RNA sequence: CCCGCCGUUAGUUGCCAGCGGUUCGGCCGGGCACUCUAACGGGACUGCCCGCGAAAGCGGGAGGAAGGAGGGGACGACGUCUGGUCAGCAUGGCCCUUACGGCCUGGGCGACACACGUGCUACAAUGCCCACUACAAAGCGAUGCCACCCGGCAACGGGGAGCUAAUCGCAAAAAGGUGGGCCCAGUUCGGAUUGGGGUCUGCAACCCGACCCCAUGAAGCCGGAAUCGCUAGUAAUCGCGGAUCAGCCAUG
């Protein structure tokens, strides 16, 4: 997640095809959910801390 | 023989459609 | 029933024969007896000189098969091999 | 025929927030087509407990939408009165499409 | 299964005969759980018998059973210095478990290329004292008249 | 006149309406010999009513739909003895005794974390 | 199996670089990191040097390898 | 590593969302993300305060916005010329022309969150781990509460060693998922280390 | 919390179930009964009867949708291992700061003659191929799912309706069933490899994509020592969905 590396929100991506998602919080661009933008991880916690609306902790 | 991606179920079990699997 | 280059395939639906020809396989099988109208499901050994002779002419006339398509594919596979091409270093490595 | 669809996350703030929409209008329009409810969407999520290796964990999370539909029939002035302002929830979405 | 000895569970019976035993058997020949397939096979092969052979289907089935059925086995034990065979008396709950287990195999082992016929014949051959399925129960309780010294075990 | 019967067996849901005819039964259009082809289970989906001698004092209107053919045959067992309860009550003393009436709760387990097919887990080796 | 399907791919790069040069005839090594390109005929006989993430390898470019793609004959994986 | 957060591991009963209201789709995403902005705001300020709880609705260009602090005063300020600052400048980060509350905190002696930086703070401070523990535990036990129970890292005292410290009365019930019992975690940054402050207090029953 | 019976609430789901019209596709009138929908609520407690016991509890029976924790989740004590992660994030100390900072193109993370792990597809007729025809759940979709027509063997292109979506689309579910073919053979089993053509995504598909079509059609005839999972609607078997995602190596 270095800072630098962290230029996905430089819209100028010369190609379309370059862009990548990276967490909003993290960095951690690996595995990132579209809907939330949140690091499979700065998202369990999140949704722990109930600071994600309805995202109840699933069950059945 | 599912694998075979030219007959019926070769392509279902690609989830691709062809000559051999056509829509209808 | 010689066929296409000395092939005599024998005792099976038409169809699946011709099949055992380098060249031949379902696809044109089917197209074979397609156009050259002959009942597939007919034996080789119950067909009619005539029938077998069209096919004859057809098939080996429609079709580059036996050792001329072996002759282009090795051809083919030297080709490549011939030049600086990869792809060609894979005939070797 | 005004169609009042309600869409929310929570039911306890959404069942009442339609009964409102209902008993308000049971004074002036339509005997109204009642609370309807609606199959619910549910957005699962699926991510593994902690970071790094053990792909065996994972912690469950599901997020639903509820849905409602009331649908006031035949509106009548008095109607469109209590509706315009009297309403409570707060995670509430409300279309209306007459 | 440490305690409370599991329990039996009972099959519904049969739909042609309601008897039990035949759908035990048809679930035998059963494979990745298919019944119908596995139906028609039994029902085919329960066809078969009343041409080939004039007795009814069912009387064929049940009396090649019981002559499958084996009365004696050989539960190793370690008396000690060894691997004894130690042998005992079926309960017959396990009986008919082998005994149609048995069927199947030994069908299946022959050469028709067929379901029915397979099975059909087998089950004849067995209410006969005949076949390879029958062979089996016999190289089995030979290894058991006889059993093999538990004398340290005086009584 | 006519008479309901509701069950469900796997996910599958049936309706029954016996009526004062003669055998004769029909789920969603065809015929239950046109339903139910070759599948040989079919045959027990009327067991109910042979229980107390049916097919030949009442006939069945039926409609299915959700969970395979035979989660079906099942849950029309169901239906079919539910309704009949309702022409007598003194039905049930010689249904239910067997079993007739009462729904097979049975259910695909969930498939679940670390595990194949529910309780199917994958597999290990070296020291 | 190969494909590229209606209006095949050469970068600007050295094409707009090696026409220049059949102006004048030809040239002396043309060094070019766009082995991503197809070859075409108005390349033949030239000799452009693909890059190997390392090393530009001069590839004579000949006619009995058009349709290929400039890198083809620029191995990349040194090996036992 | 294990017990889940005794909070989320509620939010279905006992215990609610920080940030309530609906959406989805294509505007999640970005609202959710406004909120830890302002969260991230109202922390690194209101903090010398007493900053509890952060609830956040919203109905349309229309948040709520409700600090949870013990000194309000803080939050609000001289007359309130504080909260017009914070206020104003939540704005030049969301356009989207919101309020703010701020309700007092009955008794911060019940407020994990704060039972525990009270605690991180003491320990920033360089005060006996073992006490500033044994005290707040005691404070909310002392001050109604049927149980408390503080945890802290290691390197408790800035030992070579990575140490934990307990200290805990009355019942605390993790697993009943009712029981409805207040989490809370402080960070404690130190000239040797980082560590960490976890609180459970738990309060009667529904 | 979800699945089992039931009721209340609510019917632009659902039905000739009751009625008349039909382009008989529930299409329209109409009605909420049933199905389903999603909320609340009732319901099993060894409470009931027999019998063993001091008691607990245990065996059996009855009514019942359900029985002795009805199935499954969620839920993982004080602590263990100096267990994992300073590459998610955070942070103590050390170290680099014409560089262990940063940008870029190309390459590499994808090679092999090797070994192992976890898998898929098989070695066949309780099968495989073709035609016809039947039943599912759970999710997904505006910078998307794409019906319908024509074109092309096809991938797919070009035109183009409906949908911000229980009441439009992805969709045919497959095994199955019905007719028929193949007839035991490396064989209409098996699909690898390779040749050739071609479509699409993407700035670009050589190193390294998926897919369609023809041709080739390999190892493989069920596996040595050893070893794994599963006690039910499970194992086995058969498809369908999603997340990430331009596309895609998902046989995960
Ligand atoms: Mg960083
Ligand atoms: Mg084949
Ligand atoms: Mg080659
Ligand atoms: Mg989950
Ligand atoms: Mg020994
Ligand atoms: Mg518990
Ligand atoms: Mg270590
Ligand atoms: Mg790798
Ligand atoms: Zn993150």
């Amino acid at each position: 997640a270095r800072k630098a590396l962290i230029e996905k929100a430089k819209r100028t991506p010369k190609f379309k095809v370059r862009a990548y998602t990276r967490c909003v919080r993290c960095g951690r661009a690996r595995s990132v959910y579209r809907f939330f933008g949140l690091c499979r991880i700065c998202l369990r916690e999140l949704a722990h801390k109930g600071q994600l609306p309805g995202v109840r902790k699933a069950s059945w | 023989g599912k694998g075979d991606r030219r007959t019926r179920r070769g392509k279902i079990w690609r989830g691709t459609y062809g000559k051999y699997r056509p829509r209808k | 029933a010689r066929i296409a280059g000395v092939e005599i395939p024998r005792n099976k639906r038409v169809d699946v024969a011709l099949t055992y020809i380098y060249g031949i396989g379902k696809a044109r099988a089917k197209e074979a007896l397609e156009k050259t109208g002959i009942n597939p499901a007919t034996r080789v050994k119950d067909l009619t000189e005539a029938e077998v002779v069209r096919l004859r002419e057809y098939v080996e006339n429609t079709w580059k098969l036996e050792g001329e398509l072996r002759a282009e594919v090795a051809a083919n596979i030297k080709r490549l091999m011939d030049i600086g091409c990869y792809r060609g270093l894979r005939h070797r490595r | 025929k005004i169609r009042i669809k309600l869409r929310g996350f929570d039911h306890k703030t959404l069942d009442a927030s339609a009964q409102k929409i209902v008993e308000a209008a049971r004074r002036s329009g339509a005997q109204v087509s009642g609370p309807i409810p609606l199959p619910t969407r549910v957005r699962r999520f699926t991510v593994i407990r902690g970071p790094f290796k053990h792909k065996d964990s994972r912690e469950h999370f599901e997020l639903r939408t509820h849905n409602r539909l009331v649908d006031i029939i035949n509106p009548n002035r008095k109607t469109i009165e209590q509706l315009m302002t009297l309403d409570l929830p707060t995670g509430v979405e409300i279309e209306i499409k007459t | 299964a440490r305690r409370r000895r599991a329990e039996v569970r009972q099959l519904q019976p049969d739909l042609v005969y309601g008897d039990v035993l035949v759908t035990a058997f048809i679930n035998k020949i059963m494979r990745d759980g298919k019944k119908n397939l596995a139906a028609r096979i039994f029902y085919d092969a329960c066809k078969i018998i009343q041409e080939k052979t004039g007795q009814e289907p069912l009387k064929v089935f049940k009396q090649a059973v019981e002559n499958v059925k084996p009365r004696m086995e050989v539960r190793s034990r370690r008396v000690g210095g060894a691997n004894y065979q130690v042998p005992m008396e079926v309960s017959p709950r396990r009986q008919q478990s082998l005994a149609l287990r048995w069927l199947v195999q030994a069908a299946n082992q022959r050469p028709e290329r067929r379901a029915a016929v397979r099975i059909a014949h087998e089950l004849m051959d067995a209410a006969e004292g005949k076949g390879g399925a029958v062979k089996k129960k016999e190289d089995v309780e030979r290894m058991a008249e006889a059993n093999r010294a538990y004398a340290h075990y005086r009584w | 006149e006519q008479y309901y019967g509701t069950g469900r067996r796997k996910e599958a849901v049936a309706r029954v309406f016996l009526r004062p005819g003669n055998g004769k039964v029909t789920v969603n259009g065809q015929d239950f010999n046109e339903y139910f082809q070759g599948l040989v289970r079919a045959v027990a989906a009327l067991e109910p009513l042979r229980a107390v001698d049916a097919l030949g004092r009442f006939d069945a209107y039926i409609t299915v739909r959700g969970g395979g053919k035979s989660g079906q045959i099942d849950a029309i067992k169901l239906g079919i003895a539910r309704a009949l309860v309702q022409y007598n009550p003194d039905y049930r003393a010689k249904l239910k005794p067997l079993g007739f009436l009462t729904r097979d709760a049975r259910v695909v387990e969930r498939k679940k974390y670390g595990k194949h097919k529910a309780r199917r887990a994958p597999q290990y080796s070296k020291r | 199996p190969r494909s590229l399907k209606k209006g095949v791919f050469v970068d600007d790069h050295l094409l707009e670089k090696v026409l220049e040069l059949n102006a004048k005839g030809e040239k002396r090594l043309i060094k070019t990191w766009s082995r991503r390109s197809t070859i075409v005929p108005e390349m033949v006989g030239h000799t452009i040097a693909v890059y190997n993430g390392k090393q530009h390898v001069p590839v004579y470019i000949t006619e009995n390898m058009v349709g290929h793609k400039l890198g083809e004959f620029a191995p990349t994986r040194t090996y036992r | 590593g294990n017990k889940i957060h005794p909070i989320g591991f509620r939010l279905g009963i006992t215990r609610d969302w920080e940030s309530r209201w609906y959406a989805g789709k294509k505007q999640y995403r970005h609202l959710l993300l406004e909120d830890q902005r302002i969260r991230g705001l109202l922390e690194k300020e209101l903090y010398s305060a007493g900053l509890a709880r952060v609830d956040i609705e919203r109905a349309a260009d229309n948040v709520a916005v409700t600090v949870h602090v013990a000194k309000p005063g803080v939050v609000i300020g001289r007359g309130g010329e504080r909260i017009r600052v914070l206020r104003e400048e939540l704005a030049k980060l969301t356009g989207k022309n919101v309020a703010l509350n701020v309700q007092e905190v009955q008794n911060p002696n019940l407020s994990a969150p704060l039972v525990a930086q009270r605690v991180a703070e003491q320990i920033e401070r360089r005060f006996a781990v073992r006490r500033a523990i044994k005290q707040a535990v005691q404070r909310v036990m002392e001050s109604g509460a049927k149980g408390a129970k503080v945890i802290v890292s290691g390197r408790i005292g800035g030992a070579e060693q990575a140490r934990t410290e307990w200290a805990a009365q009355g019942r605390v019930p993790l697993h009943t998922l009712r029981a409805n019992i207040d989490y809370g975690f402080a960070l404690a940054r130190t000239t040797y280390g980082v560590l960490g402050v976890k609180a459970y207090i738990f309060l009667g029953e529904v």
